[PDB]
């Protein structure tokens, strides 16, 4: 599922992540963007044999396990296949303990590159949330 | 890749100080902990004190916190450990490691973390 801007901006609301951590709703529509162009299937391969699954990119080596990953520590205690699915749920409880770790966002490279500093409130201006 | 490059190190006096450099070149962008390890002699590698280089925030092994401080020039790519107040202890290869992925700060003293190695150099405390 490709999710629009405003339907995923709502849905991160519903989930909780406004001010989660102290980041503001825009910080998470747009880690989304850059991360997964608002993919839910998306994944990438790493050269440690990880993959990063889902809208959120997340981490078969730290976070959720795919029973592929040398060395995993799967600390959200979730298959990665469920942070594939079309509802954000499992992707979203996971970022939450990501996000908690002690470094904020900056877990999230394409939130770093593209969304850190920026005005952030753009990505859910006119979604009349 | 990621090259890191160590200078500074040698002898120092038992309650001397002694700073030790880190550069790092090349798919730099990407670097998230610069951190140093160390191996005394007849003992394993240790993780000494880490640096995420996106917020400053750093973590160190119990032996030497208040002694070694962890920084950087996150422009330029280095990091630094001074340790102050060396012991007997602290005689070891000191080396240099970096990685690129985003590891949970309770896994960033250990070694298997890191993707990317300095040359080690040696500190010893007369
Ligand atoms: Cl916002
Ligand atoms: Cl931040
Ligand atoms: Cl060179
Ligand atoms: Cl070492």
């Amino acid at each position: 599922k490709v999710f629009g801007r405003c339907e995923l901006a709502a849905a991160m609301k519903r989930h909780g992540l406004d001010n989660y951590r102290g980041y503001s709703l825009g910080n998470w529509v747009c880690a989304a963007k850059f991360e997964s162009n608002f993919n839910t299937q998306a994944t990438n391969r790493n050269t440690d044999g990880s993959t990063d699954y889902g809208i959120l990119q997340i981490n078969s080596r730290w976070w959720c396990n795919d029973g592929r990953t040398p060395g995993s520590r799967n600390l959200c205690n979730i298959p990665c296949s469920a942070l594939l699915s079309s509802d954000i749920t499992a992707s979203v409880n996971c970022a939450k303990k990501i996000v908690s770790d002690g470094n904020g966002m900056n877990a999230w490279v394409a939130w770093r590159n593209r969304c850190k500093g920026t005005d952030v409130q753009a990505w859910i201006r006119g979604c009349r949330l | 890749d990621v090259q890191l490059v160590e200078s500074g190190g040698g002898s120092v006096q038992a309650g001397g100080s002694l700073r030790l450099s880190c550069a790092a070149s090349g798919s730099t962008d990407s670097i998230e902990y610069m951190t140093w390890f160390r191996q005394a002699p007849g003992k394993a590698r240790e993780g000494v004190a880490a640096l995420y280089t996106h917020t400053g925030n750093t973590y160190y092994t119990d032996s030497v916190k208040g002694r070694f401080t962890i920084s950087q020039d996150k422009a330029k790519n280095m990091a630094y450990l001074r340790m102050d107040s060396v012991k007997s202890e602290d005689t070891a290869i000191y080396t240099c490691g970096a990685t690129r992925k985003a590891v949970p700060v309770r896994f960033a003293l250990d070694q298997s973390s890191y993707d990317y190695w300095g040359q080690g150099t040696q500190v010893t405390v007369s």
